[PDB]
C-alpha cells in the first residue's frame, strides 16, 4: 500500500519535465489519487487530482493548465508533465492515494515518500 | 470511448470491460419549501366572466391545498432496505414545533439559506415558486376593490401560469401515495436542480458528472412531504450523493452452457448464476445483481448501491479460472436444454441446443453464421439482428473491440451419470463436493458386494 | 494567504491536554463539508490522525479526540507525550481551491 | 404511538408489533359518467384570432372523443389471481342494450344518483364534469349567431378550464390500454371521492378511516373503460372496499444466520423465508410476503388481500419457539455467507460474514458498534447511519420501544457435516427429517462393514 | 366470441383456448422530428403585462431547449435481452454528420417524406409540431415592431397550445432519463399515429389490427433521443412490427396438486410450472412465462416475444397425457399444503387444503359450492365470487364454454415414502428416474443384509 | 367462544360506574366487538361499538358522549364507563362479538349472557 | 320509532309457513346494505339464523330462509315447530343510529 | 406439407360453386394462405387470402366481394364460394401456405397441384 | 396491367450469367418492402427460390443469387443449365392490388 515516486533534482525554470509516481498497489484503479506540495516556510499545499479513469480531472487555482497530469492504470503509474516552472515551484512532492468518503470527499490516505523538486538559480 | 468485451467459451459468459462508473453510496436531504398564502374569504357577489375565471382558479388553488393538508437470479441473495429513510428523518425533524418558524425566518431575505435545525443536521432550504409573494398585493386587492372586478384578462392567465406548478405538485403526490420516483421536472425545474446540486457538499467531479448527467439523478431521487401548515408547505426532495467516481464496473453476462447430447432431453447443464455489474469501490468490488435498477446512461453506469452485495476482488480472477481456488464462483445447474440467446453490451452470445435454428442475419446481406448446438459468440461488427428459434433480438449497436478467449466448455469436465441437477444456487467448490461424496457413495456400494 | 486560518504558535508541556483549533469561511467546512487532521514529523512522510471528524485510522492512540462544530474544528491531545512534536494539519474542501490546506500548528514540547 | 418491536437472536428475525391494519377484503365498483356532446358541425367559414382557437378547442375535443371510442422470498408459493374482475364485470352488465337509457334517465335531477340495473347489483352513477349542460347552449349558439365570431375572449379560456379534466382522461387512459393504476386527481376529484367514499354502503368506521386515508384508496383503486356511445362517456372507477379495521398486524423481517466459522467458505445457512407482513384476521393469520404490494402510511397498513396466504394462528408462536411442534416455521438452507442487512421498522439487523468491516454510524458521534460475526442487532436510538462492507443503510428513525431477546443461533444445534444445503424452501420438519434419514443413512453405513 | 375453456384434473390445469393473437416478432424506428426555432435574442426593454406573458412563455421554451439539449415460476429459464436496441441503432446512425441536413432538405415541402439514409435502412421520419414555421412570421415580427407590445392578447394563448406538446415532451423525457415507455398521446398523437401505422411497410391485415388496437401498440413502443442540435430536435419511436396474425395461444394457468392427507404438514405436492400463454408459429409454440408482459386486450392476446422460449409443438400434448413420452412436462414439486386459488379466464381453480374454508359465492343466491378437500374447478356461468380461507377473489365474467374432463389427481400416483420433494423446477422425466434411483437404492440395501 | 361478563345492580341515577366483560376468547384481537341493550316493553336497541385497537369509537345516536366504551387487549376484557344516567338505562345489557364481513359490516355474532342494570329510583 | 318496521302482531299454527316481513328506509337496507336476523327464546341469549341475506351459521335447520329485495327484507318458515315462539329480529346498518334494531316480532304457535 | 386440392372442371358462367382444397400439414393453425390463379397468356395474379381464425379476411383488387373465402380449422380444409363468374376466371388455381415474416409478409411457399377451372361457353 | 414491369424477353445460352430485372412503382418494393423469385418449370407446381431478397430455401444450387435496391430488384444465375428452361417472377406487396405478382420473364436455353 506504500507508495514510492521517483523524478526529483534541479531543473532550470522555464522548461517542460516529467515527474512519475511508481504506485504498487493491489486495487489501483478505484482508488482516486492526487498529488501535494510543500516548501520550507510557508505552509503545505495543494497541486492536483486524478479520479480512476482520467475523464473528471481537475487542478488547483494557484495553478491551472500549466500543470499536465496522467495516470496509465495498466502500468499503475502516475505522471505531470510540468509545462511552466515559476519561483514558487521548488517543493516536496508527494504522492497521495486516498478513498472516497461516505459522501464523496477524500482525507489523503498513505502519503509517498516525497520527492524535492528544485527551480532556484 | 474504450468499451471492450471479452467472450469466455469456459462457461459461455460475456465480461463487457471499460464501463466507468458512479455508485450511490449516500443521500442528501434539501427542503423545497412553497411559500403558499392564506385568504380569508373570496367572496365577490358581483358575478362576471373573468371574475368567475379567477374564482375557479381560486376555488382550484384551496382543493389544492385542502389536499395537500390532507396529504401530511442471485436476487433472493441480497439485501433489502428502505430507501427513503433520510428523508423520513428529516420530515421527523421538521415536524418538531418550532422549527418551520426559524425556516421562514431564515428564509426571509436570501433565496438559498442555509438552516442548521436542533438535530445538527444542514439541509438546504430554498424557495421556488414564491406564491405568498404573488397573491400578497396582485390579486387580493384588485378582488376587493373595483366590486369583484378585473380590470385587466392576462392576469388570470398569470395566475394560471403561476398555479400550474402548485397543482402539478398535488397531482403528481396524490397519485403516487406520499413518496413520488422519479421526481419531475415541475416538482423540481433543471435549473434549480443544477443550481442546487453545485450547492451541496460534494467533491466537484461529481459536481461536473451530476450536473453532466442531470437525468440519471432526476430519476433516483425521492420526494416525501412534510409540514403543510403554517403556509408555509414544504417537502424533501432526497437527492442522490455519489461515492466513487469512474471506477472501471465490468459488466458480467451469461447463458445456459448446457451439453451438446441430443438424446431425448437426458442433458447436463450449467448456467453461471453471477449476471450483472461488478464495480470497484474501496477494497473491494460491489455486485449488483438486479440489471434493472442499474441504469447505463453514455458509457458510464448509476447504480443503486443500497441493492448491492459485497466481494474481495478475487472474483475477478473468477472471470478467467471457473475452477480457481482463490474466490468460489457461483454456478447453478439445470437439465433442461432451451434455445437462449442473451445480447451482450456488443455482440450476442447465444445457445442452440436439440433441433433450433438460429441465425446472426445483417440487414445487409442476409444470413452470415447459423449458429451450431453449443454456446457461441457474434461481434456486433458484420451483424445487426439474431434470430434464435422462433424469436428475434436485435443487438446493441455501440463501438468497440471484442475478443474472443477460445477454449472448450467445462460440461465436458463433468461426468452425466453422478452429476447432480437439482442445485438453483451452488457453488464451483459445493458442486464438486457433492461430486466426491456420490463417487465415494459408488466405490462404496461397489466394493459393499 | 490560504483560507484555513489557525494560530501556528501553539506549544505545551508533556502531561496535560493541548488543543488545537482552526477555522474557515463560510464556502468551507460550514457549508456541509469535513475537515482532517495530519501530521508531519521530520523524516516520515504525513499520515492522516483522524478523518471525517470523528474517526481514527488502525494506529492512532487514545490521545487524539477531533471534533467539528459551524465553521471551526479542534482537536485535542490528552496527555501529551514527548515525540508528538511536529506539525498538526487541517484540510478542508474550499469550492474555489479546491482541496485547500492550513497553515499548519508547530506542536512542540517545552 | 407505540410500533414496538422485538429482536429474536433464535433466527436473528426482527418482528415490529403494534401495526393496526386495514385489509381490501373487497371491491366496489361505481360508474362515473361524463355528461358528452355531440356537434353536427363546426364549420366556420369567417376566420378570426379567437375562432382559430376555439376551432383548434373543437377540434382537439372531437379528436379526444374519436380516441375514448377507440378506446372501448415466499412468493412462487402464492395465489395469482386478476384484480380487475369486477369493473370487468360492471362493464359486461353495462355493454347490454338498455342501461345506458336507465342511467341517463336515473341521473337527470339528481347529481349523485343509484342506479338499479338489470342484474341486481347497485352501483353508484354519478356526473363529474357535466360538459353536456356547459356545451349545450354557452358555444354553440354563439358560434352561429356573429358569423363565427366571439364577442369576449374569457370564453375560450373557460372551455380550457373544463376540457383539462376530459383531455387528461383522453392521455391517461391512453398510454395504460384501458386498465390503470392509480387512479388520477382528475381522473376522480378529491372532493368528489369523499363524497363517493362517504356515499357507498361500508362501515363508517371504514368512513373515517378512509377519508382520512384518502391517498392509499387512490394509490389501490383501478379505473376500467365502459360504453362510449350515446353521448354518455362512462367508465367503472372500482375502489377498495376494506374489511377487518384495526387489527394488529406484525411485521417479520429476517437476515441470514450462517455459522461463525472462517476456513473457506464451509458454512452452513438458515434464512428464515417468511419475511413480509401478518396480519390478523377472523380466526387466521393474512400473509403477506410480497413487501412491494403492502402500503405502511402513517402507523396503519393496508395490504392487498387478494395476494395474500391463509395461516392458522399457530405462526404467532412461530415467532418464540423454532422448534414448536405446533406450526411449522418455514426456513431456507443455504451456503453462501454473504454480509448482509435488513434494516427493521425501528432498528436495523446486520450479519457481517467472513471477513467484512460493518458499523453504526451516528452523524453526531461516529462509530458507535462495529459488528463483530453473527447476527446482530441495533436500535434506533442512538444510530442513523449502518454501514455493512462498502453500502450504507439509512435507519428508519420512527420512535417507538426495542426490546432484544437474547439467545443463541440455530446454527449450533446442527451438525455441518450431515447438514443439507439445497432446499431453497423447505421447514424445520422437512429439515429435520432429512438430518434424521442421512444420520440412519450414516449408521446403517458404518453399521454395513 | 368462441373462448372455450378447458379443466384437467390430472394436474388441476386450466387450460382456456381459442385466443387468436398477435406476436411482436419485429420492431421499427421512426424518425419523429420537432421542427425546432432559434431566437438570436428578445430583449423588451418595454414592458407590459401580456409581454411579460410572452417573455415568460419564451423563457419556458428556452429553458425546455436547453434541458433536451442536455438531454441528448418459469421466469428464470428465459432470455434476456435489450428492448431498445433497434432506436439506439438508429440514434447511432443518425448522430453521424450530415443526415439530418439531410432530413431537414427531404422533409422541406412533403410532410411525410422518407430519407434513404447512409446505412440503407429506410426510416418514415415526419414532423408533428412544425414549430419553426409558427416562430418564423408569426411572434418575432411582431415583437420586435410596437417597442416590445403585442397589439392581440389570444396569440399567447395560441402559444400555449402550441407549445404544451414540446413542454410536454421535455417533461416525459426528462422525467424517464432517455427512453420511456409507453408513448404518450402527446407525445405522438393518435392520427399521426394511424397515419403512420398505415404507412409502414407491414402487412395490410395487421394495418387494420393495429389500427383497430392501437391501444397495445401505444403501449408496447419505446421512444429514444436522438440529435437535438441545429434547431431540428428529433426522437426515434421504435414502433411494434407484430408477425403471425390470429394464431391460437392457449393460456395455461395451474394450481398447487397438494395430497389429500391431513396428519401434520407430511404432504406430497405437486405444482405445475408452466403458467404462461402459447402461441403457435411457424411450426413450433412460443412460450411466454410472464403473465405481466402479455396483454390481453379483448381476445386477442399481444405479446413480447423476446420473453419468450420456443417449443416444439409435442407440448400440446403436454395438456392432455402428463406422463406422455414424446415432450417432457414441467413440474416442481413441494411439501408445504396452502390452499391456493387461481383465477383462469372464465372460471377459477380452487384447492382448499387442511383446515380450510371455501365457497363459491353468487352475489344474488349465496353460497353454492363449498369445495372439499384436493383441486376443484367452478365454471362462470353459476358464481362471480370464489372465498378460499379469508381472501376473497373476483373470477372474470366474460362469457364462453367450460369443459370438465375428469380424472384422477397424479399424487395418487406416487409413492409418498419415497417421493423427492426439493425440485424447484424438474420434469416427469427427471422426477420419475429420481424415483426410480431411489426405488432401486431401497432394493439394494434390503438385499445388502 | 362464549362470553361472561358481570357488573350489574341498581344504580342511583345520575352517578358513574363501570361496566365490564370478562371474553374468554382466544383470538380477541381482531374481532369487532359492540355493547347492546333491551329493555322490558319497547325494542331492543343498540349501545355502543369498538373496532379491534380502539382507534375508532363508534357511539349511538340516542347516546353520544355519556358512555365510554374502552377495552384491555392484555387482560381480554371490555369495559363501559356509565358517566351520566337516565331513566331509560335500565335495561338488560349484552356484549357481542362479531366478525367482519364479506364489505366491511358485522352480523353480531354469538352473544354474552346478559346483565340487568336498573336505574328506577 | 326506530327506523325499521315490522308489525309486531304476526303469529300461525305449526304445520304451514310463515312470514316476517320487515321494511327500512332508503339510507339503510337499500343503499346496498344487508339486513340479518337473530332469534331471541327467552332464558339463553340472542343468536343469529342467518346473515348477509342468505347464509346460516353452523347450527341452524332447514326451517328458515331470507331474502332482501330493495328496501325490503323477509324470512320465511316452513313447517312451524312449537319452541320456535320467540322475538325475530331484523338489523340493518343506518347511516345515522348506526346498528339500528327492528321492533322484534313475537312468534307463537296457536 | 404438399398441399392438395381438387374440384375443377367447366362451368357455366353467372353461377355460383364450391372449391375446396385439402391442406394435410401437422402445424395446420399458423401459416398463413393465400389463393392464386394463372390463366394461360397473361401471368400470374392474385385471388384471396386467409390467416388465422379468420378475422383478417382480405381480397385481391379484381375480385372483391364475389369470392367468399372460408376455412376449416378442425377439418383441416379451405373452401371458396365463386359468387357470380365472369370470362377472366378460367385458370388453373393454386393453394399456398406462406409462412410468416421477419416483419410480417409472406413469400408464398409449398404451393398446391393447381386445379384447372374453365368457365369459356 | 400489372405494377410490377419486367422484359419478358430475356434468354441465354448455358454456361454464362443471366441477370433478370424488375421494377415497381414507389407504393411497392421501394417503400420498405421484400421481393421474393419463384421458378415456373411446366408440370410440377411453382416454388420459390429467394425470399426476402437475400435468403434461401432447403434445396437451392449456388446458381442463383438475388437483390434488391431503391425500386428495382435483380436476380443473377450464374453457369446456366438446361433443365433452368423456365418462368421466373418477382413478387412484392403493393398497398393497393395486395400480392401482386410480375408478368414473368421466360428464360430459355440456346
Amino acid at each position: 500500500v506504500q507508495l514510492v515516486e521517483s523524478g526529483g533534482g534541479l531543473v532550470k525554470p522555464g522548461e517542460s519535465l516529467r515527474l512519475s509516481c511508481a504506485v504498487s498497489g493491489s486495487m489501483f484503479s478505484s482508488y482516486v489519487m492526487h498529488w501535494v506540495r510543500q516548501a520550507p516556510g510557508k505552509g503545505l499545499d495543494w497541486v492536483s487530482s486524478i479520479t480512476g479513469g482520467g475523464n473528471y480531472i481537475s487542478y488547483a487555482d494557484s495553478v491551472k493548465g500549466r500543470f499536465i497530469i496522467s495516470r496509465d492504470n495498466g502500468r499503475n503509474s502516475l505522471s505531470l508533465q510540468m509545462s511552466s516552472l515559476r519561483v514558487d515551484d521548488t517543493a516536496v512532492y508527494y504522492c497521495v492515494r486516498g478513498l472516497s468518503g461516505v459522501m464523496g470527499v477524500t482525507w489523503f490516505d498513505s502519503w509517498g515518500q516525497g520527492t524535492l523538486v528544485t527551480v532556484s538559480s | 470511448q474504450n468499451i471492450t468485451e471479452e467472450f469466455y467459451q469456459s462457461t459461455c459468459s460475456a465480461v463487457s470491460k471499460g464501463y466507468l462508473s458512479a455508485l450511490r453510496t449516500g443521500w442528501y436531504t434539501s427542503v423545497i419549501t412553497i411559500e403558499l398564502s392564506n385568504i380569508k374569504e373570496n367572496k365577490c357577489n358581483g358575478t362576471d366572466a373573468k371574475v368567475k375565471l379567477i374564482k375557479q382558479e381560486l376555488d382550484k388553488y384551496k382543493n389544492a391545498v385542502t389536499e395537500l393538508q390532507l396529504l401530511m437470479f442471485l436476487g433472493f441473495l441480497l439485501g433489502v432496505g428502505s430507501a427513503i429513510a433520510s428523508g423520513v428523518a428529516v420530515c421527523k425533524v421538521l415536524h418538531l414545533e418550532g422549527e418551520v418558524n426559524k425556516i421562514k425566518s431564515a428564509l426571509l431575505s436570501t433565496n438559498k439559506a442555509v438552516v442548521s435545525l436542533s438535530n445538527g443536521v444542514s439541509v438546504l432550504t430554498f424557495k421556488v415558486l414564491d406564491l405568498k409573494n404573488y397573491i400578497d398585493k396582485q390579486l387580493l386587492p384588485i378582488l376587493n376593490k373595483q366590486s369583484c372586478s378585473i380590470s385587466n384578462i392576462e392576469t388570470v392567465i398569470e395566475f394560471q401560469q403561476k398555479n400550474n406548478r402548485l397543482l402539478e405538485i398535488t397531482r403528481e403526490f396524490s397519485v403516487n401515495a406520499g413518496v413520488t420516483t422519479p421526481v419531475s421536472t415541475y416538482m423540481l425545474t433543471n435549473s434549480e436542480l443544477l443550481s442546487l446540486i453545485n450547492d451541496m457538499p460534494i467533491t466537484n467531479d461529481q459536481k461536473k458528472l451530476m450536473s453532466n448527467n442531470v437525468q440519471i439523478v432526476r430519476q433516483q431521487s425521492y420526494s416525501i412531504m412534510c409540514i403543510i401548515k403554517e403556509e408555509v408547505l414544504a417537502y424533501v426532495v432526497q437527492l442522490p450523493l455519489y461515492g466513487v467516481i469512474d471506477t472501471p464496473c465490468w459488466k458480467l453476462h451469461t447463458s445456459p452452457l448446457c451439453t451438446t447430447n441430443t438424446k431425448e432431453g437426458s442433458n447436463i447443464c450449467l448456467t453461471r448464476t453471477d449476471r450483472g455489474w461488478y464495480c470497484d469501490n474501496a477494497g473491494s468490488v460491489s455486485f449488483f445483481p438486479q440489471a434493472e435498477t442499474c441504469k447505463v446512461q453514455s458509457n458510464r453506469v448509476f447504480c443503486d448501491t443500497m441493492n448491492s452485495l459485497t466481494l474481495p476482488s478475487e472474483v475477478n480472477l473468477c472471470n478467467v479460472d471457473i475452477f480457481n481456488p482463490k474466490y468460489d464462483c457461483k454456478i447453478m445447474t439445470s437439465k433442461t436444454d432451451v434455445s437462449s440467446s442473451v445480447i451482450t453490451s456488443l455482440g450476442a452470445i447465444v445457445s442452440c441446443y436439440g433441433k433450433t435454428k438460429c441465425t446472426a442475419s445483417n440487414k445487409n446481406r442476409g444470413i452470415i453464421k447459423t449458429f451450431s448446438n453449443g454456446c457461441d459468440y457474434v461481434s456486433n461488427k458484420g451483424v445487426d439482428t439474431v434470430s434464435v428459434g422462433n424469436t428475434l433480438y436485435y443487438v446493441n449497436k455501440q463501438e468497440g473491440k471484442s475478443l474472443y478467449v477460445k477454449g472448450e466448455p467445462i460440461i465436458n469436465f463433468y461426468d452425466p451419470l453422478v452429476f447432480p441437477s437439482d442445485e438453483f444456487d451452488a457453488s464451483i467448490s459445493q458442486v464438486n463436493e457433492k461430486i466426491n461424496q456420490s463417487l465415494a457413495f459408488i466405490r462404496k456400494s461397489d466394493e459393499l458386494l | 494567504q490560504s483560507v484555513l486560518t489557525q494560530p501556528p504558535s501553539v506549544s505545551g508541556a508533556p502531561g496535560q491536554r493541548v488543543t488545537i483549533s482552526c477555522t474557515g469561511s463560510s464556502s468551507n467546512i460550514g457549508a456541509g463539508f469535513d475537515v482532517h487532521w495530519y501530521q508531519h514529523l521530520p523524516g516520515k512522510a504525513p499520515k492522516v490522525i483522524i478523518y471525517e471528524n470523528s474517526h481514527r485510522p488502525s494506529g492512532v492512540p487514545d490521545r487524539f479526540f477531533g471534533s467539528k462544530s459551524g465553521t471551526s474544528a479542534s482537536l485535542s491531545i490528552s496527555g501529551l507525550q514527548p515525540e508528538d512534536e511536529a506539525d498538526y494539519y487541517c484540510q478542508s474542501y474550499d469550492r474555489g481551491l479546491d482541496w485547500v490546506f492550513g497553515g499548519g500548528t508547530k506542536l512542540t514540547v517545552l
